[PDB]
């Protein structure tokens, strides 16, 4: 458990996948060119888990960057550390996907899935340890959606015991691209219930009412969306990057955190909350700091959590600070807030600390969170695809792909499920 | 009344006599064995080694089954250290086996599922295929 | 007990 | 002659193992690089023709990182390459996989190896087994080796060295389950185990070392201690000094009955002022004082079935034998019906060494309280309780049959404890 | 009858018979080379009894010494005469006992018998008549009490028509807190009751005592404890050592002081009760001398004499005094306390006197009683065992070196048949 | 010759033997190597060689070698062929059994074969005297196998012991009752006449008479000595009184098994008890009738004498015998059986009785010896038959016995015979048809 593959599908999935490497180049002290320039030699003890040292002074990110469209991939190679990418791993089609799902997953999709598997294999060989795998998408267009999801499942043919991962992103009619959005949402989650170990729940209705109402953005775009995505992909990454906490991979992390294999769907979060490079930077104190971690202004999912119950919470916390004081701060939530915690599984709340503070920010603590408040994010994707189902509503675009009426009721279905199962635990005492 | 000296015997460096004082007071009659035989005392002596050497002999024999004892005690530890070694090897070859097994079943199970999948996608594109 |  | 295998399994079996034999070093004169200026020190050193002291020790981990460190530290040098495995990926704390997915491909060459230490001894007493109930190796290899001692040495003693663990001091949410686990496999392969509660040695870190924040050097440096103690018998020849052993057949009545709890005092802090010296009589009052032990339980309610003392430095048998007396009278110390009183008493030569950069204070005389109680239980008892709301639910059970487990096993295990406990009931009962 | 072959098994056998020979060798005016430097010529008169002539003037004490630990041997051979024995006659072991009965009388002393009885054979045939054995051993540890017993029958099996003298320590909770000794006594006792002609009960419990209510000692040590037994071996051997009337041997002794087979258990005692270090004025007259060796604070088994009859009695004084003085207060006390001897014996309390007296007294008493009190010795003993047994407490020690409880409960009712047979002639009177 | 052959057992029979043959050489000049300076008699004792050396007609034996090793060492030495001292390795350690069956088959045939060879070197063996203890193991097992033995090889040749009674204050051990029942029994057929030494009696003359508190076997052995010499003046002398083996059984034995004379002797002075003036007959006479000069104790005066004999040695004239007999019927009892006359055989023999040079013993002009038989004798077997009773009611000891290949009938039947002894000695003193 060493090396990580990271695979970035789709519009979104390429742009939020550019800036997770931007800012994480920019932690190990690597500049766009590929060379390491920076101060302490912890930057360089876990480089090899996302990075590859090619002949000389350089570090290539173990990245694929896939599209049926050429657009966002050249945007990307041309943009900041763009060039620091392989050439050969840009595998890209020229028809796209159209924002249906259907043509991602079995048209346009099934056709360039292959090439990718290629460059999966290559990457996967070079691998002392392959730790597992980490995909960037949306669950709302088509090729991150569609392809996104046949990528996992072939992957998980081949590599059967390795761990997936995935960042992904739900859509929101608040920001949105198509009216299918629901459709793609919900034939995507059914397959990650299936095929990802974990999921980092990306909610763009979260991202927009952060950036509208707290940041106070009038007309926020996919720029200062993403500012607060890469800040939550930076923390939820550092115990791979850095050590401390060290001998956690991605496996640890899904055997602490999923105590039900379909239950793998993470609330992430934030604190401080930050505006695109127009931070002008205040001291954030430790019990401030961990008071932003039931708050529901702080979630990266629009659900609040003070509705549901915590299965299991990670937080980390980055930057020059007193552990001591972090540990107290820890429990005294724990105590005063217990009727939010399960009873049936103790010591629930697991929190790592960091030295390294993420750019710009001198003191930061992201959260990561198995609550059983998720089940919002499912049922607000259900009631709008129902909407549309009911009255069979854009149907053509996907019967017209192959499909069937039969794949849209079964993927409404095992929605329905997951969310009866996140209140069966809800519910679940521990009888006392 | 008196005393008699009968007289006996005279020799060169002795003299004997007898002196009666007293007449007895009375005058008249009262005032198998078939032994020793050198057969008779050795039948004794060696009934006698006989008895002896039995007993010597039965000593030896209850020293013999102590002896024998000590045999099944030292064999009882070592058939039981081996039973031990014997139980354990199974236990953990059967453990081994039953555990390769489960996980083999698990992973063909799994990939049962996502070769289902793949069959349905290739269904997918003939199901749009409808040439008119 | 500590004879010695 | 009569050698003694040391074997370190896991994360904290292998840190464990660098303070003890640093420990071992300065108590018999060996430098970091084997050599030795101008015995029962052969017991645990082996010597070659350069007159180099090696540890008869093997260290194992599933993972690199932490032997890494010690095939770079201070301690290089002193142990061979060969007596130094690790695998690539670990066991991610899951008992399943260190006792078959990972551990199967490991095993024969740790076996190989030991079977090669062992080869160099001409009255092997047995082995001295290190790690944690909680780590995936810590638990799962370590029952996997214990099964294969079982059958590669026969009825050769097997000793314990186990770390319970605590929520205060980084554990994990399985880590109830590896322990119950592990505990049920190596019962009947161990002959004698001292557990070694995390929660315990942290409050001595910080209540009489006065360290806020303990960390696993401080923690292992107090261990360390009580572990050199326990094998100061075995590593000098020392007049009134008794045998590790001859406690053993008084602390263990029963085959399953063979954890003993450990008190240890002096436990003063370097920082503080020396001048106080130290009296036999005050302690043998501190071996009885809860603030003291091992593992956190309550004997004073609770019947004893042995009872002994370990001495070192300055002691004389006239202040010992006045120090059993009065502190008996004063203090209510039930022994069983079936059971004499009477404390077994070992007193060794050789004072209390301290590692010169470390925050132990330095005493003319030390001493080792190995009792055998049935308040020991009580440890068993919060571990079961854990495990049985977790296990209530099936959480984390995925985890474990994904690796070949059966759930069958989890309730063996279990079952197997409640015995324990019934066990460690029946025999505090009076007889008739 | 004139040889005596002396062997000394396990730890208390070596310690108590190093000490004999420094004792014996003092007297008989021989010092730690070997050489004589005596004055009269009566202390080589009867040498041959217990020492070899070598070629020239060195006197070889004909001892052998045994244990399965080499620890006892190295102090013996360092000890005060410990350059005065054959070097050959050494056989020590590597792996001890344990303090487990089992492992001496199977186990570990089965493998080293025949290596012993190999130097016995070699030290018998050197002999112009060969008297008979007398052993040095504790029942209360694994090699004296297990091999010791496995010497007796072995050599009872190659000897039959030779007499077994013993000299056997009794355990004592009092002094050795070492568990298992109730049952490595009881299954001494049981060997020595079939296979010794005698034996001298030195009782710890009597010791400690004399040491602690008599001596004041309060920490008595075993050197303290020693002393006494010293001191009684070198009464009882007298009569087999010197020319203090002649003709009367190891035989004699037992045909005269053991009425019943089984009932060849003596009860030692010495007057006056002497210390080490103390100082005593040059005085003591003969009444108060026979009056000390009558009462149960000078007895060396914890019995009261008073509780019991006497089947025979064996009184030897030693110094110049009057012979005269002797036998009248030695009827004295028979007539004015009757009732403790038995009437169907006639004369049963025989005495020998010598006029070479001990080291620093001027005039001491040795006593040999053959009471039915004994049995409060054995009743001890069986109380002990039962109490463990009953619980069947640490009995795998026992059964894993392949003994079975059959073992035992037949010990138990050796032990109690023995102590009913004394209460059989306690009460049996000569009205009939 | 009237040869006589001395037969030494056990330690007491060979220390014993020791004074004993001490005496005898003083008594006829014979020096410790052999040689003599020049009435015939004494040949009866001694044998002659080419070399004019006289030797004992005498075997020791022992089943232990140290008492016979002093004799092989000593001043009498150069007197005993190395071939009639006779030893054994390990001795009967106080058990009959031991001495008649186990150790004693061992050395038997060679101790016979000795015997034999002394019996070739006589023109006219008159018998044999046997010395032992009745406590011993050898003195008590060894005899008996031995006198069985004798009585096979010599059919009827006179057998005449000289028998030591245990006593508590000299010596003794717990089986030796035992020994001495079982001895008597199995000797009691095979002898002619024997003379017991209660060894309290001898302690007590050691104590009154020659004023030693605490008296070694030396001193009584030496005491012993003298009462034996009195007992064999006759043979080794040309006396004539008791002159031949068979004159002992007519002069004192009426019936086979009543054959216990008791034995008396007197003057017994100390040698450092001033110089007194020399008391003649009638005052050594009056102390042959007195209890504390008798061999055993026991009381004649409860008893009844069946034979009486007086043994006077050296300066005794008849005129002064029979006055001194005169004033000693008048007023004394002295009880006679019924068909026995009342009265004595006396006998003078001219020779002095000699004295040990470096010996507690005061030389004197004249002695006296009386040999009688009476039915007080019998009480010495009661205190040693009830002390038997005492421990073979409990079976005490007796696995010793069994152990060496005896039986338990071999116990009772020994005892059977003791009571019939004493029941003997009853009968005889009762009235007469
Ligand atoms: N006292 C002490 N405890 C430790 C140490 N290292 C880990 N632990 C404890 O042991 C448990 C962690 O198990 P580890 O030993 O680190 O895991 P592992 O045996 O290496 O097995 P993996 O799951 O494969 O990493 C927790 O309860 C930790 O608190 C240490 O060095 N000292
Ligand atoms: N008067 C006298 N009595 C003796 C002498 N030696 C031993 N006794 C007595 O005889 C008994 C001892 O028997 P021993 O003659 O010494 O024994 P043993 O015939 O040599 O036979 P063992 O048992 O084999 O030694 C006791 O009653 C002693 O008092 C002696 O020299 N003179
Ligand atoms: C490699 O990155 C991580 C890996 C893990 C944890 C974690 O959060 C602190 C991580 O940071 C995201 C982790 C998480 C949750 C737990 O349960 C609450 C747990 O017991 C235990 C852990 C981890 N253990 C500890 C002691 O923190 C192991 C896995
Ligand atoms: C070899 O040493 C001894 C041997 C014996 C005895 C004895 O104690 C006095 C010894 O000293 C220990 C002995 C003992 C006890 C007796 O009565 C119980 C007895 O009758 C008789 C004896 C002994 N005989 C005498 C005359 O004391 C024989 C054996
Ligand atoms: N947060 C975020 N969401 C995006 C971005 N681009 C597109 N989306 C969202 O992703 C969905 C459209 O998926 P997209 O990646 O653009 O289509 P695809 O290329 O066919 O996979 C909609 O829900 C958009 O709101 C982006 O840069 N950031
Ligand atoms: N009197 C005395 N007893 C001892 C001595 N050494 C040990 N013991 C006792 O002997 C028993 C232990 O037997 P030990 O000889 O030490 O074990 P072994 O070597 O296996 O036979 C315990 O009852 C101790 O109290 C000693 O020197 N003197
Ligand atoms: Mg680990
Ligand atoms: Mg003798």
């Amino acid at each position: 458990m060493r090396e990580i593959v990271h695979i970035q599908a789709g519009q979104c999935g390429n742009q939020i996948g550019a800036k997770f490497w931007e800012v994480i180049s920019d932690e190990h002290g690597i500049d766009p060119t590929g060379s390491y320039h920076g101060d302490s030699d912890l930057q360089l003890e876990r480089i090899n888990v996302y990075y590859n040292e090619a002949t000389g002074n350089k570090y290539v990110p173990r990245a694929i960057l896939v599209d049926l469209e050429p657009g966002t991939m050249d945007s990307v190679r041309s943009g900041p550390f763009g060039q620091i990418f392989r050439p050969d791993n840009f595998v890209f089609g020229q028809s796209g996907a159209g924002n249906n799902w259907a043509k991602g997953h079995y048209t346009e999709g099934a056709e360039l899935v292959d090439s990718v598997l290629d460059v999966v294999r290559k990457e996967s060989e070079s691998c002392d340890c392959l730790q597992g795998f980490q995909l960037t998408h949306s669950l709302g267009g088509g090729t991150g959606s569609g392809m996104g999801t046949l990528l996992i499942s072939k992957i998980r043919e081949e590599y059967p015991d390795r761990i997936m991962n995935t960042f992904s992103v739900m859509p929101s009619p608040k920001v949105s691209d198509t009216v299918v959005e629901p459709y793609n949402a919900t034939l995507s989650v059914h397959q990650l219930v299936e095929n990802t170990d974990e999921t980092y729940s990306i909610d763009n209705e979260a991202l927009y009412d952060i950036c509208f109402r707290t940041l106070k953005l009038t007309t926020p775009t996919y720029g200062d969306l993403n500012h607060l995505v890469s800040a939550t992909m930076s923390g939820v990454t550092t115990c791979l990057r850095f050590p401390g906490q060290l001998n956690a991979d991605l496996r640890k992390l899904a055997v602490n955190m999923v105590p039900f294999p379909r239950l793998h769907f993470f609330m992430p979060g934030f604190a401080p909350l930050t505006s695109r490079g127009s931070q002008q930077y205040r001291a954030l104190t430790v019990p401030e700091l961990t008071q932003q971690m039931f708050d529901s202004k702080n979630m990266m999912a629009a659900c609040d959590p003070r509705h549901g119950r915590y299965l299991t919470v990670a937080t980390i916390f980055r930057g020059r600070m007193s552990m001591k004081e972090v540990d107290e701060q820890m429990l005294n939530i724990q105590n005063k807030n217990s009727s939010y915690f399960v009873e049936w599984i103790p010591n629930n709340v697991k929190t790592a600390v960091c030295d390294i503070p993420p750019r710009g920010l001198k003191m930061s603590s992201t959260f990561i969170g198995n609550s059983t408040a998720i089940q919002e994010l499912f049922k607000r994707i259900s009631e709008q695809f129902t909407a549309m189902f009911r009255r069979k509503a854009f149907l053509h675009w996907y019967t017209g792909e192959g499909m069937d009426e039969m794949e849209f009721t079964e993927a409404e279905s095992n929605m329905n499920d997951l969310v009866s199962e996140y209140q069966q635990y809800q519910d679940a005492t521990a009888d006392e | 009344a008196d005393m008699e000296v009968i007289e006996l015997n005279k020799a060169t460096s002795g003299q004997s006599w007898e002196v009666i004082l007293k007449p007895p007071s009375f005058d008249g009659v009262p005032e198998r064995r078939r032994d020793p035989s050198l057969e008779e005392i050795q039948k004794k002596l060696e009934a006698a080694e006989e008895r002896r050497k039995y007993q010597e002999a039965e000593l030896l024999k209850h020293l013999a089954e102590k002896r024998e004892h000590e045999r099944e005690v030292i064999q009882k530890a070592i058939e039981e250290n081996n039973n031990f070694i014997k139980m354990a090897k199974e236990k953990l070859a059967q453990k081994m086996e039953s555990n390769k097994e489960n996980r083999e079943a698990h992973l063909a199970a799994m990939l049962e599922r996502l070769q289902e999948k793949d069959k349905h996608a290739e269904e997918v594109r003939k199901n749009k295929e409808l040439k008119e | 007990y500590v004879t010695g | 002659m009569r050698e003694c295998i040391s074997i370190h399994v896991g994360q904290a079996g292998v840190q464990i193992g660098n303070a003890c034999w640093e420990l071992y070093c300065l108590e018999h004169g060996i430098q970091p690089d084997g050599q030795m200026p101008s015995d029962s020190f052969n017991t645990f050193f082996s010597e070659t023709g350069a007159g180099k002291h090696v540890p008869r020790a093997v260290f194992v981990d599933l993972e690199p990182t932490v032997i890494d460190e010690v095939r770079t530290g201070t301690y290089r040098q002193l142990f061979h390459p060969e007596q130094l495995i690790t695998g690539k990926e670990d066991a991610a704390n899951n008992y399943a996989r260190g006792h078959y997915t990972i551990g199967k491909e490991i095993i024969d060459l740790v076996l190989d190896r030991i079977r090669k230490l062992a080869d160099q001894c001409t009255g092997l007493q047995g082995f001295l087994v290190f790690h944690s109930f909680g780590g995936g190796t810590g638990s799962g290899f370590t029952s996997l080796l214990m099964e294969r001692l079982s059958v590669d040495y026969g009825k050769k003693s097997k000793l314990e060295f186990s770390i319970y663990p605590a929520p205060q001091v980084s554990t994990a949410v399985v880590e109830p389950y590896n322990s119950i686990l592990t505990t049920h496999t190596t019962l009947e392969h161990s002959d004698c185990a001292f557990m070694v509660d995390n929660e315990a040695i942290y409050d001595i870190c910080r209540r009489n070392l006065d360290i806020e924040r303990p960390t696993y050097t401080n923690l292992n440096r107090l261990i360390s201690q009580i572990v050199s103690s326990i094998t100061a018998s075995l590593r000098f020849d020392g007049a009134l000094n008794v045998d590790l052993t001859e406690f053993q057949t008084n602390l263990v009545p029963y085959p399953r009955i063979h954890f003993p709890l450990a008190t240890y005092a002096p436990v003063i802090s370097a920082e503080k002022a020396y001048h106080e010296q130290l009296s036999v009589a005050e302690i043998t009052n501190a071996c009885f004082e809860p603030a003291n032990q091992m593992v956190k339980c309550d004997p004073r309610h609770g019947k004893y079935m042995a009872c002994c003392l370990l001495y070192r430095g300055d002691v004389v048998p006239k202040d010992v034998n006045a120090a059993i007396a009065t502190i008996k009278t004063k203090r209510s110390i039930q022994f069983v019906d079936w059971c004499p009183t009477g404390f077994k008493v070992g007193i060794n030569y050789q004072p209390p060494t301290v590692v010169p950069g470390g925050d132990l204070a330095k005493v003319q005389r030390a001493v080792c309280m190995l009792s055998n109680t049935t308040a020991i239980a009580e440890a068993w008892a919060r571990l079961d309780h854990k495990f049985d709301l977790m296990y209530a639910k099936r959480a984390f059970v995925h985890w474990y049959v994904g690796e070949g487990m059966e759930e069958g096993e989890f309730s063996e295990a279990r079952e197997d404890m409640a015995a324990l406990e019934k066990d460690y009931e029946e025999v505090g009962v009076d007889s008739v």
